[PDB]
């Protein structure tokens, strides 16, 4: 969710710089004076240099742990198998996958 | 700064008296620059002993 | 809820807190009977406070 | 409530002239009502306990007391519940009998319905047991406030007296209360209990169908599907282990067809509860010994039980507490492994049973939203012409097993 | 003494209050924490 | 209610934190052995006293 | 007899009755008025109309302008009015104006896309009670609060951190 | 600005009450001040008396 709003916010700058500067000066407004700002600075139809580095800006480095190979018993700690006995599902988990990719190659 | 005193009824610190804007950043506001500049300052007691 | 009413108290005006200038006047005036040097710039004794 | 008063003593005053003019128009019978309201234990408490409790004194010294007797005059007394008196009252030779009035029974139903028409018109075509076996659960005074209901609908609609059809809907509106639904607030409600009702009849282990309602009531804020009680289980306990995994399917059911046919991005807060008992379902079938752990299948349960009286004679709430003395930390692990798997493999199953029986499932959401309420026979019908053929099948297969 | 609490949005949810204020609050709170 | 900070048994017995232990009590330790010695080596050369 | 307090047309209908004696443009809207004030009864709508009126007294005028009963709402919604923002600095202003438009912009950006978003109605940076800025909103029917779908959800989280 | 803008009017009510009485304005029957604590708002009264 934070990188979809990040991502509509660093669009329509010129709209937010309108609308902080009409705010500024009678310090109220009603929608359809704000709806028509923003209408009169509609987004860019393309994206060139600055654009971009804008939007490559509009991204985030929060680190989500268990992604893409971290689904499984490790789970990306590291520390984990030094402090808990592997249980027992998480070996089945293991025969299973271990057999049905010995068979991948005999398949 | 408007005044920095050592042993103020003779306790054994220091005491430095900040003059500051209330219209800055009205009782509400606090950015990351500042934030920084506080901790830098607070660490420098300890750093110089 | 009941003395709010139309009529009964129509009207709540808020008074602020002082600002420097606010209280720069408020301390002369509270020591012209007080022993005082003449050589105070109360303006910036309000503005730490 | 007469003896209940603030002053300085006067509860006594008010006992004791009661008792003398009783005594002196012996012989009698004195009837107090609201005894469960003065009589309660006696204990420290707050201030009325100073006075409130000096007022059952005297009560205790009329009864028995001194003098020995008075007459032999009887004394009756109405409280709802016997344990809440103090022993010195309810001990016999102050209370020798104890007699209990419950709610009417089927032969008592089946003559105060009658009974309560006697002064009331009312017309020939009527069938006393109807009503009897129609409306088990109400009290005497709600018998009474239907037959009054059904007086007053019928001065409402300009006749003097009722037929069975208008006085059945009396009763009914009387169970379940007469709000408005948008039209698309009602097409969630069909299609969840369409799919509940699909899923019911489908799998082989649950009871068959009673009757499907969307017309949400006073108290619950979305429709109901009742199955028909089993009375082998009710009266037994033997819940067995292919009843608990289909159950499970059948709370999930709701949320199943909901995504089904609406799209997973309007997935409701409507089955909030049904997900509630989901987990119910998944962490009771671990903790009664029935896991596929190997170290927890027919041993062990999760912890240490202990029961705690309700608020009945023979109602008891079981507790588990799980510690470190014996779970060992890498079976916390395998326990929510397991659930989590029981819970989430029971969604995909259902959801597949859904997907196969498309057509039924449209056809029951469509009769529900034209009909409002339907029974179970309806239900069966649609689904035995519509299903698909090997849920028939595996239906068919296990129909005439009385307990399964 | 004579007796903030955010243990009632959390397990009752009764929320009996504008966001703004909370807003406002929670900025406060923040700057006197830090600053005062 | 088990614990649930379970971080080393393998060459040790460790929970989350209690990443302190060991350091303080090697100071209690040693310091309370350097002020018995020295009291010894003072005493030890005024026995007749 | 138990009443407790009036529906959306409860509530409409005091509102005509004190307003029936004054005045109104054509454009104030009394439905959606009356719509955006759930757990009002009675009077305070007496003490909304008619502070809504002595404010147009006060302004030369007569007839209740929207601003009008907009402002007697807040003297009570929110509070009384207080010292404006100081304009000493760029700062304040400037990061309260960016909450609300930022507010404002991302929920047009959204209702214009899923349509479940609401339609945005006031901003204001005029502090008033206990707070400093306002975006308000125009409030449903009572059906459309009633369920709490998944798009819903996210569109709640992410116009909360918009700002 | 806005409190002494808007106290005018209490001022002409007091001033001459017939005035304003059946002018259109009802009658002012109470005031409220509202501040901080300690705000000195009685002052201000005594400034209208």
């Amino acid at each position: 969710c934070s990188e979809d709003v990040l991502g509509i916010l660093a669009e329509r700058q010129e709209a937010m710089w309108a609308g902080i500067k009409a705010l500024s000066d009678r310090k109220e407004l009603l929608g359809s004076e704000l709806r028509d700002i923003f209408d009169a600075h509609p987004a860019a139809t393309s994206r060139d240099r600055d654009a971009r580095a804008e939007l490559a800006a509009a991204k985030l480095d929060m680190t989500i742990f268990t992604e893409g190979a971290n689904s499984r018993w490790p789970y990306g700690i590291e520390w984990l198998d030094d402090a808990y006995p592997k249980p027992y599902w998480v070996q089945q988990q293991e025969a299973e996958a271990a057999e049905a990719q010995a068979k991948q190659p005999a398949a | 700064i408007a005044r920095v005193s050592v042993c103020p009824l003779n306790v054994l610190t220091g005491f430095t008296l900040f003059v500051e804007d209330e219209d800055k950043n009205v009782n509400a506001i606090l950015t990351r620059s500042e934030l920084e500049g506080r901790m830098v300052v607070h660490l420098a007691g300890r750093c110089a002993e | 809820s009941a003395l709010i009413r139309p009529g009964r108290f129509d009207r709540i005006i808020y008074m602020p807190l002082p600002d420097a200038l606010g209280r720069a006047k408020i301390m002369q005036v509270h020591a012209r009977n007080k022993a005082v040097d003449p050589n105070i710039n109360w303006y910036e004794v309000a503005r730490a406070m | 409530a007469e003896f209940i008063e603030m002053y300085m003593g006067l509860g006594a005053a008010r006992v004791r002239d009661l008792f003398n003019t009783a005594r002196s128009v012996a012989p009698c019978i004195i009837f107090i009502d609201e005894l469960d309201a003065v009589g309660r234990q006696r204990q420290g408490g707050g201030r009325s306990n100073d006075e409130r409790d000096n007022t059952v004194n005297q009560l205790l010294t009329e009864m028995d007391g001194f003098e020995a007797e008075q007459q032999g005059i009887v004394v009756m007394g109405a409280t709802n519940r016997k344990d809440v008196l103090d022993a010195a009252l309810t001990r016999p030779g102050r209370f020798d009998r104890s007699i209990e009035v419950r709610r009417p029974d089927f032969q008592g139903r089946l003559e105060a319905v009658k009974v309560h028409l006697r002064d009331k018109p009312v017309a020939a075509e009527i069938d006393y047991v109807s009503l009897a076996s129609l409306m088990g659960g109400m009290s005497g005074a709600q018998i009474a406030g239907v037959a009054n209901t059904a007086c007053f609908l019928a001065s409402r609609d300009g006749r003097s007296e009722v037929n069975q059809t208008d006085l059945t809907l009396a009763v009914e509106q009387a169970k379940y209360g007469r709000r408005f639904v948008g039209a698309g607030r009602k097409k969630r409600f069909a299609v969840m209990e369409a799919s509940i009702a699909l899923a019911a009849t489908l799998l082989p282990a649950i009871e068959p169908v009673e009757y499907a309602t969307i017309i949400p009531s006073t108290r619950s804020p979305l429709g109901r599907t009742v199955l028909k009680p089993h009375v082998g289980r009710y009266t037994t306990g033997v819940w067995t282990y292919r009843y608990l995994r289909e159950q499970l399917l059948v709370a999930l059911a709701g949320r199943a067809g909901e995504e089904l046919v609406l799209g997973r991005d309007e997935l409701s807060s409507l089955n909030q509860h049904r997900l509630q008992m989901a987990r119910q379902v998944a962490w009771k079938i671990m903790n009664s010994g029935m896991s596929s752990h190997p170290d927890y299948q027919h041993l062990r349960g999760l912890g240490s039980n202990y029961f705690d009286g309700s608020s009945e004679p023979g109602r008891f709430q079981q507790t588990t507490v799980v510690m470190d003395a014996n779970q060992t930390r890498s079976e916390a692990v395998d326990a929510d492994m397991e659930v989590e798997g029981l819970l989430n493999g029971g969604y995909k199953q259902v959801f597949e049973l859904l997907v196969r029986n498309r057509a039924a499932l449209d056809a029951l959401t469509e009769l529900l939203l034209e009909r409002e309420k339907i029974s179970g026979e309806e239900v069966v019908q649609v689904v035995e012409e519509l299903g698909h053929p090997e849920d028939l099948a595996r239906r068919a297969q296990w129909a005439g097993y009385e307990l399964l | 003494r004579r007796p903030n609490g955010s243990f009632k949005e959390d397990f009752f949810g009764s929320q009996r209050d504008e966001v703004h204020e909370k807003n406002q609050v929670v900025y406060q709170l923040t700057r006197h924490a830090i600053t005062h | 209610p088990k614990r649930r900070r379970w971080l080393l048994n393998n060459g040790s017995w460790n929970f989350w934190f209690n990443f302190d232990k060991l350091y303080s009590e090697e100071i209690v330790t040693t310091w309370i052995l350097e002020s018995l010695i020295q009291t010894y080596k003072y005493l030890h050369k005024n026995t007749e006293l | 007899i138990r009443m407790p307090k009036p529906d959306t047309e409860g509530r409409l209908e005091i509102l005509k009755l004190h307003l029936r004696n004054k005045q109104v443009a054509p454009d104030v809207d009394l439905l959606q008025l009356a719509r955006d004030l759930p757990g009002l009864v009675g009077a305070d709508l007496a003490n909304i109309v008619n502070e809504a009126a002595m404010t147009a007294v006060r302004s030369g005028r007569q007839q209740l302008t929207a601003r009008d009963i907009y402002a007697g709402v807040d003297r009570f919604t929110q509070g009384e009015v207080r010292p404006s923002l100081p304009t000493a600095h760029k700062l304040p202003v400037l990061c309260f104006a960016a909450k609300e438009i930022g507010i404002a912009l991302v929920a047009g950006e959204l209702r214009d896309r899923y349509g479940r978003v609401e339609l945005v109605e006031r901003v204001s940076i005029q502090p008033k009670g206990r707070a400093y800025s306002r975006t308000m909103f125009q409030r449903g029917t009572d059906e459309e609060y009633q369920l709490m779908t998944r798009g819903r959800l996210l569109d709640r989280i992410r116009l909360a951190l918009a700002g | 600005d806005e409190v002494k803008k808007e106290i005018n009017e209490i001022i002409e009510y007091l001033r001459n009450p017939a005035l304003l009485r059946s002018r259109g304005v009802a009658r002012i029957g109470g005031v409220l001040l509202a501040g901080a604590p300690g705000t000195g708002k009685t002052l201000l009264a005594k400034a209208i008396a």
